């Protein structure tokens, strides 16, 4: 339909800038692990990805609450509750890091959240490309 | 989707 047509295609030109402040920050967040920085660094990088990939979330939310096509509602509200998710995660992962600094596998446990988070803010980006089509 | 300031506040 025309009005979601118009919608995907707009929203997916936003997704696209905002998906370049986030891969700085994810790249900033995982460079300052692979140098071994301390919470007071890391722990402000997860911050920087999760108001980057927040971003995201709130463009699903918006697309999700005006598109017209049960499949549109029903793909967008998924990766919108997807990142949500996986922002919560990284909330948990980089407090557990911290509180148990140095741990090798708490920093891991919040590298992989964060390395999940950012291969499914691409495929959501991927996904509406598809939508737009 | 859940309030951005208080993903923040709790790392804060």
């Amino acid at each position: 339909g025309p009005s979601d047509r118009q919608l995907l295609l707009f929203y997916l030109e936003q997704a696209e800038a905002n998906l370049t402040t986030l891969t700085d920050a994810v790249d900033a967040f995982f460079t300052a692990v692979a140098t071994n920085q301390p919470p007071k660094i890391f722990v402000a990088h997860s911050k920087f990805v999760i108001l980057s990939a927040h971003k995201l979330v709130f463009i699903g939310d918006t697309l999700s609450r005006q598109a017209k096509a049960a499949d549109v509602r029903s793909q967008v509200t998924h990766y919108s509750n997807l990142l949500s998710d996986l922002l919560r995660g990284i909330v948990a992962t980089t407090k557990a890091a911290a509180l148990q600094y140095p741990s090798p596998s708490a920093a891991q446990d919040m590298v992989d959240r964060v390395k999940e988070l950012g291969h499914s803010t691409q495929q959501f980006r991927r996904v509406l490309g598809q939508l737009a089509a | 989707m859940d309030d951005l300031d208080a993903l923040l506040a709790d790392l804060e």
